[PDB]
């Protein structure tokens, strides 16, 4: 019932013999070739680069605050350059974005 | 024929056209 | 410093039917010359609506305190660019956040913070001599401002470049809505000639900015804006002065509705 | 992207199957998938490019096949229900 289109009406019809007329044996159906993926622009990266790369500092007890918000975070720039001494975090690890 | 106004292909249904088309007819 | 400003007797509330206005695309699907049965909050078709007097004629002033009730509907005639500011949010001072939406002639600032909003704050603008222009201050609204967890600059949606046509006034209106925490704005503008400032005319309304905020809203105030009164370099007196107008605000409901998709994806027409 | 082959897409928010072809319809700036009647994803607006493609279902159908008979010979002939002839030998 595998072999020839003939074999096929013949398994679906049940019987050895067919009589001339037309017969639907099967559903074909294609099927995708690959899955594929879209998604908006990279705009309005993290400003890390504007604060970590900043001209100069601040002193401890009165520490500057920087508030990012609402824009798109980028943290491979950040552990990609073997340019730190201590990476340390809490709570959350950096692999896992 | 220009009188008769609205079948559609969907995920599980179809259509299959008439035997006599309607130039025979 | 706040300047305080009330009177004892209130101006009753007008009223208006507001003509088939005050439908908004639901969603931001596009349909072709179909007609398509939502489930939403609407403004209903033929309701009241409030309409009040921001400035009444010297000249009296009141912003009065308008419940928010998930939606609600604003437009406005205003030709000098009067009405510039929205308040939201609970008890709009600094013991819970708030949301102010401001616009000058460059860009729209909105901005939430814990916001310590004056009992009847208006916003006020002076001359500047040294920049020898105009510039406004929204300090004149909140005084001291912290923990602020959203920023935003936009291109502005109610000023324009060439001023007062004459007669040729321009309507604008604005719906908002809070849904799932998300503080959605629709606009648009349509010319207006006809002397009631809500007419016939049916027109859809086109999303501008959604805002990903997580704030309990139930309270609304509106924001009206101030000319510094400069007099002679020998006198000396402490003023304020601006033109009058005046806006609508109307309640949304949950209500099913109808509307009509062209060909192109415009809304032409809905039923109640 | 890949244009005019049936491919499981996944765009912004959105997932399904079908094709991805060229339109011609065009949307309004502020808008993101059309549809059509029955609710049905029918185009898909492009996040790039700010361009537009119709969304077509996986071509399928039911075969038959042409039997003059048994007993007047074996030869046989297979139709598909409604197929370009480009894309037959999928399965
Ligand atoms: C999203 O980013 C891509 C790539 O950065 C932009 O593609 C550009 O499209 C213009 C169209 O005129 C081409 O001239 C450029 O060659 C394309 N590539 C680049 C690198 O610019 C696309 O325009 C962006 N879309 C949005 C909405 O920002
Ligand atoms: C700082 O600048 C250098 C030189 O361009 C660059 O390599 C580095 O990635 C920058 N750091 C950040 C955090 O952007
Ligand atoms: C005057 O302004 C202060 C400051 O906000 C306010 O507390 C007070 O209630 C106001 N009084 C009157 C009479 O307007
Ligand atoms: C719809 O779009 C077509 C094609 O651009 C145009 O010819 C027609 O005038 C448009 N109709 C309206 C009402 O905008
Ligand atoms: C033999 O095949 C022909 C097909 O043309 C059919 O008409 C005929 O009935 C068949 N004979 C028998 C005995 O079934
Ligand atoms: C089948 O696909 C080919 C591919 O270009 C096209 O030229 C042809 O017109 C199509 N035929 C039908 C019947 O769709």
């Amino acid at each position: 019932c595998a072999l020839d289109p003939l074999s096929e009406t013949k398994c679906t019809l049940k019987s050895f013999t067919v009589e001339k007329g037309i017969y639907q044996t099967s559903n074909f159906r294609v099927q995708p070739t690959e899955s594929i993926v879209r998604f908006p622009n990279i705009t309005n990266l993290c400003p890390f680069g504007e604060v970590f790369n900043a001209t100069r500092f601040a002193s401890v007890y009165a520490w500057n605050r920087k508030r990012i918000s609402n824009c798109v975070a980028d943290y491979s720039v950040l552990y990609n350059s073997a340019s730190f001494s201590t990476f340390k975090c809490y709570g959350v690890s950096p692999t896992k974005l | 024929f220009n009188k008769v106004t609205l079948a559609q292909k969907f995920n599980g249904l179809t259509v299959l056209p008439p035997l006599l088309t309607d130039e025979m007819i | 410093q706040c300047v305080n400003l009330t009177t004892r007797t209130q101006l009753p509330p007008a009223y208006t039917n507001s003509f088939t206005r005050g439908v908004y695309y639901p969603d931001k699907v596009f349909r072709s010359s179909v007609l398509h049965s939502t489930q939403d909050l609407f403004l209903p078709f033929f309701s009241n609506v409030t309409w009040f007097h921001a400035i009444h004629v010297t000249k009296r002033f009141d912003n009065p305190v308008l419940p928010f009730n998930d939606g609600v509907y604003f437009a406005s005639t205003e030709k000098s660019n009067i009405i510039r500011g929205w308040i939201f949010g609970t008890t709009l001072d600094s013991k819970t956040q708030s949301l102010l939406i401001v616009n000058n002639a460059t860009n729209v600032v909105i901005k939430v913070c814990e916001f310590q909003f004056c009992n009847d704050p208006f916003l006020g603008v002076y001359y500047h001599k040294n920049n020898k222009s105009w510039m406004e201050s929204e300090f004149r609204v909140y005084s001291s401002a912290n923990n602020c967890t959203f920023e935003y600059v936009s291109q502005p949606f109610l000023m324009d470049l060439e001023g007062k046509q004459g007669n040729f006034k321009n309507l604008r209106e604005f719906v908002f809505k809070n849904i799932d925490g998300y503080f959605k704005i629709y606009s648009k503008h349509t010319p207006i000639n006809l002397v009631r400032d809500l007419p016939q005319g049916f027109s859809a309304l086109e999303p501008l900015v959604d805002l990903p905020i997580g704030i309990n809203i139930t309270r609304f105030q509106t924001l009206l804006a101030l000319h510094r009164s400069y007099l002679t370099p020998g006198d000396s007196s402490s003023g304020w002065t601006a033109g009058a107008a005046a806006y609508y605000v109307g309640y949304l409901q949950p209500r099913t509705f109808l509307l009509k998709y062209n060909e192109n994806g415009t809304i032409t027409d809905a039923v109640d | 992207l890949v244009k005019n082959k049936c491919v499981n897409f996944n765009f912004n928010g959105l997932t399904g199957t079908g094709v991805l072809t060229e339109s011609n319809k065009k949307f309004l700036p502020f808008q993101q998938f059309g549809r059509d009647i029955a609710d049905t994803t029918d185009a898909v607006r492009d996040p790039q490019t700010l361009e537009i493609l119709d969304i077509t279902p996986c071509s399928f159908g039911g075969v038959s096949v042409i039997t003059p008979g048994t007993n007047t010979s074996n030869q046989v002939a297979v139709l598909y229900q409604d197929v370009n002839c480009t894309e037959v030998p999928v399965a």
